RNA sequence: CGGUGAAAUGCGCAGAUACCGGGAGGAACGCCGAUGGCGAAGGCAGCCACCUGGUCCACCCGUGACGCUGAGGCGCGAAAGCGUGGGGAGCAAACCGGAUUAGAUACCCGGGUAGUCCACGCCCUAAACGAUGCGCGCUAGGUCUCUGGGUCUCCUGGGGGCCGAAGCUAACGCGUUAAGCGCGCCGCCUGGGGAGUACGGCCGCAAGGCUGAAACUCAAAGGAAUUGACGGGGGCCCGCACAAGCGGUGGA
């Protein structure tokens, strides 16, 4: 983006629940434009979450988000020596960003055989403060104020 | 224009180096001897006084130096 | 041992690191702290972060002789010398004054290749 | 603690750094301070008093051409450097040690002797530059500034700058602070390299200085300006160029 800012897609609203964080999330799952099989490892995985919590699946994902969204990270700068590690604070959507793709991508880690229910149970784990996605958030979070003594070199 | 210090004043000596209560105001909140542009004094008035507040540090009525207070 | 109950922190701030010692109101220093006290090594003690380091470090050791409130006295041009200052004011000693007294020769010896 | 891009050498539990008080010592004078002033130049800034040079303005009082220039001579002459004596904080050639680097044997860091400081005597060179000899007359103005005088809106002298008439210039530029228009007098130049070398002479305690070639060799050496290209120069802008992503190649 060299001349203007980008401007954000405009997502169409989940066909189920109405939020369009839902289908955020859904192509983040997808691969190959393979969009159906998405929905359908998406919306099975809230049977499990609805059947084995009891409440609405649609609010423990809305609830995973925060408890994976960072509210700051490092980014990188390099001065007059070589490049120091610089903090700096995530924007509205960069946060919610980063929390789909690392909802996704550790979901995938967990042991259990099919996507529906690894799916399921990060979403469900993470959405009370535990497993992998979270421990990646406190991670990038970590070094937001582990390398504070240099959080000087500020953009 | 903050404040011009040849005006907030009467007529005066200024080879009088005496007159702490007069030499005090061209001065900083260090010792400072003031620039000419917050004194308004002329070129040749500048010079005189230049060599009158040195005559009075000397004579220990006027400080050579002070410490900034952050007020 | 001693009970001090208002005192003086000077805050010493070079390019290199910055140091700050805690004395009497007489000026004689009860416990001292500084970039490298907080235990870093080279490059890193002259750090706005640093040197908020050895401003806290320094009241803390303070307070614990009963320290209660400082006169501050600043000298040098350097990185985090104001962190070092809003460091001891917002540590819980209240922050009676502030001043600097870096020493400016009035032209006198002249100074290494390198300035 | 210090120190650098990072770091070590160094210093520190014989208590350093940081802090307060006492003392000694040397060297340089912050702010005023200017794009300012003075000087023939080199050069000259804390303050005071003494001794002393140049210089500007007013008055238009005295002399009555007494003027200008100036081979040689004589004196001044930054810094470094020489001799004797004193001094030595900080700095710092050489030298010692740490790093860097392909290698440093330099640029960076920690030390450190001469020296830098005073007196006396030498040295006498410089990008000693306005790279512009001195003196005088003449040839629009504008503006800023230091400094005199007036019937001080403004007028009138002497400096210092910027912009410009005429003119001058190869151009850049100069332009009443001339590089313009003229007169006087001095110094100097006559192709590049060889070469500020050789020889000789003079000065010098020395280091070395002043004066100064040719053989030879080249066909250029040069000045300013133009277009371009390039810059580990600057400014603004663009490309999936980097970044932000998604998916691969490199492995089988
Ligand atoms: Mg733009
Ligand atoms: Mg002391
Ligand atoms: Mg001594
Ligand atoms: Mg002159
Ligand atoms: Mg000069
Ligand atoms: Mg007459
Ligand atoms: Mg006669
Ligand atoms: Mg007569
Ligand atoms: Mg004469
Ligand atoms: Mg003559
Ligand atoms: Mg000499
Ligand atoms: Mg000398
Ligand atoms: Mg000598
Ligand atoms: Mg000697
Ligand atoms: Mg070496
Ligand atoms: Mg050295
Ligand atoms: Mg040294
Ligand atoms: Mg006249
Ligand atoms: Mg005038
Ligand atoms: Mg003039
Ligand atoms: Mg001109
Ligand atoms: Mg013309
Ligand atoms: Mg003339
Ligand atoms: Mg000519
Ligand atoms: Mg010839
Ligand atoms: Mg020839
Ligand atoms: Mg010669
Ligand atoms: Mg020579
Ligand atoms: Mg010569
Ligand atoms: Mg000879
Ligand atoms: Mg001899
Ligand atoms: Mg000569
Ligand atoms: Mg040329
Ligand atoms: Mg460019
Ligand atoms: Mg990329
Ligand atoms: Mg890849
Ligand atoms: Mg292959």
């Amino acid at each position: 983006a060299r001349r203007r800012r980008a401007e954000v897609r405009q997502l169409q609203p989940d066909l189920v629940y109405g939020d369009v964080l839902v289908t955020a999330f859904i192509n983040k799952i997808m691969r190959d434009g393979k969009k159906n099989l998405a929905a359908r490892i998406f919306y099975d995985a809230c049977k499990i979450i609805q059947e084995k919590t009891g409440q609405e699946p649609l609010k423990v994902f809305k609830q995973a988000v925060e408890n994976v969204k960072p509210r700051m990270e490092v980014r990188s700068r390099r001065v007059g020596g070589a490049n120091y590690q610089v903090p700096m604070e995530v924007s509205p959507r960069r946060q919610q960003s980063l929390a789909l793709r690392w909802l996704v991508q550790a979901a995938n880690q967990r042991p259990e055989r099919r996507a529906a229910v690894r799916i399921a149970h990060e979403l469900m784990d993470a959405a009370e403060g535990k497993g992998g996605a979270v421990k990646k958030k406190e991670d990038v979070e970590r070094m937001a104020e582990a390398n504070r003594a240099y959080a000087h070199y500020r953009w | 224009r903050k404040a011009k210090v040849k005006a907030t004043l009467g007529e005066f000596d200024l080879r009088d180096y005496r007159n702490v209560e007069v030499l005090k105001r061209f001065l900083s909140e260090t010792g400072k001897i003031l620039p000419r542009r917050r004194t308004g004094l002329s070129a040749k008035e500048q010079r005189i006084l230049a060599k009158t507040i040195k005559r009075a540090r000397i004579l220990g009525l006027l400080p050579f130096t002070e410490k900034l207070v952050r007020k | 041992k001693r009970q001090v109950a208002s005192g003086r922190a000077y805050i010493h701030a070079s390019y290199n690191n910055t140091i700050v010692t805690i004395t009497d109101p007489d000026g004689n220093p009860i416990t001292w702290s500084s970039g490298g006290v907080i235990g870093y090594k080279g490059s890193r003690k002259g750090t706005p972060y640093a040197a908020q380091l050895a401003a806290l470090d320094a009241a803390k050791k303070a307070m614990a002789y009963g320290m209660q409130s400082v006169d501050v006295i600043v000298r040098g041009t350097g990185a985090g010398r104001e962190q070092a200052i809003r460091a001891l004011q917002a540590s819980g000693l209240q922050v009676k004054s502030i001043v600097d007294d870096t020493p400016v020769p009035h032209n006198g010896c002249r100074p290494k290749k390198k300035f």
